[PDB]
């Protein structure tokens, strides 16, 4: 929940350093996909649960 | 006279040039202040623009 949080926060911080360009677009598929990787580390670990 | 006077009526124009490119930054760097945009510190250099 918290990875999920802070990859949401940190993937809109990314859009914001994407924005300006101090990050590439690559980062932005890393928050994105770890983000979405956490996605499925919540919901997946409720069906481990 | 006439080529000192439209001289400086282009050298006005230079001017003028450089303060719509300073006065842009302002703007530019003036709508997003207090964020993980833009800070003070590019604020005020384009203030000192």
């Amino acid at each position: 929940k918290q990875a999920v949080v802070s990859a949401q926060s940190s993937l809109d911080a990314m859009e914001a350093g994407y924005s300006v360009g101090t990050r590439t677009i690559v980062d932005v598929l890393d928050a994105t996909t770890t983000l979405y990787n956490a996605k499925q580390e919540l919901a997946n670990a409720r069906y481990n649960y | 006279y006439q080529a000192t006077y439209d001289s400086a009526k282009g050298d006005l124009a230079k001017a003028q040039a450089a303060a719509n490119i300073a006065q842009l930054t302002v703007n530019r760097y003036q709508k997003l202040l207090g964020t993980q945009y833009i800070s003070k510190q590019e604020y005020d250099q384009a203030l000192a623009d």
